């Protein structure tokens, strides 16, 4: 029912790492290819995701103990979970009032129909919005939000992971840190957030399906970015 | 031509 100094520094490190890698102004969005409302939104949303992958990579490298894993394990964790961290970190820009991601003005307001114009269907998008709504209703503290992202990233049950025991140890430390934080700050919540990680596994599965079909169409794959082709690609 | 792992 108390946080140790080492647990406190882990929280401080993860929150500061998130502030370094998440810009609430969304001012870098003007450097993306402009949004257009076949697959007219694909250039903009590909630049958006590729930008976010860079931010997730930066956030991951500042998770305490992450840089001590082997480089191959760091990459395997990133490739398998990048889309889950992006969906998770996107909750900050999601809004319950209009059910969309608002990253500034109307140009950077991403409705469900916009992502339809990036090659995705309702099978992915309807559960994704439901995930955003259920996550938004939890009213997570910033400490809980960033701890959930770090826990999701350090899941050992990913393809290509070698040192499954060390990643398990790191994730357990973060789960312990998170469980002690929830105890102190709240009067249930831990189980719900762990359930959100199971939702992300399902969203990940559906996205990779729709991305794979998208990436094999040359007129569309040429609209992606080099980083998106690596992270979401099949080669390893 | 994942060295954004420096
Ligand atoms: C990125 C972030 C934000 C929105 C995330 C969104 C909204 C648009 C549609 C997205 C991008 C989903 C798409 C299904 C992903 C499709 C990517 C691709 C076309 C390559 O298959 C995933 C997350 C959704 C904005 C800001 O919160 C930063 C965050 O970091």
């Amino acid at each position: 029912h108390m946080l140790s100094d080492e647990q406190m520094q882990i929280i401080n490190s993860l929150v500061e790492a998130h502030h370094k890698t998440y810009d609430d102004s969304y001012s870098d969005f003007v450097r993306f290819r402009p949004p257009v409302r076949r697959l007219s939104m694909l250039p903009h949303l590909a630049d958006l995701v590729s930008y976010s992958i860079q931010k997730v990579i930066g956030f991951a490298k500042m998770i305490p103990g992450f840089r001590d894993l082997t480089a191959e394990d760091q990459i395997a964790l990133l490739k398998s979970s990048a889309i889950e961290i992006i969906m998770l970190r996107s909750n900050q820009s999601f809004s319950l009032e209009d059910m969309s991601w608002s990253c500034g003005g109307p140009d950077f307001k991403y409705c469900i129909n916009d992502v339809t114009k990036a090659g995705h269907t309702l099978e992915l998008l309807e559960p994704l919005v439901k995930f955003q709504v259920g996550l938004k209703k939890l009213k997570l503290h910033e400490e809980e939000h960033v701890l959930l992202m770090a826990i999701c990233l350090l899941s050992p049950d990913r393809p290509g992971v070698q040192d499954h025991v060390r990643i398990e140890a790191l994730q357990d430390r973060l789960c312990d840190v998170l469980q002690a934080y929830i105890r102190i700050q709240h009067p249930l919540l831990y189980a719900k957030m762990i359930q959100k990680l199971a939702d992300l596994r399902s969203l990940n599965e559906e996205h990779s399906k729709q991305y794979r079909s998208l990436s094999f169409q040359p007129e569309h794959s040429m609209q992606l970015t080099p980083l998106v082709l690596e992270v979401f690609g099949s080669e390893v | 031509x994942x060295x954004x792992x420096k």
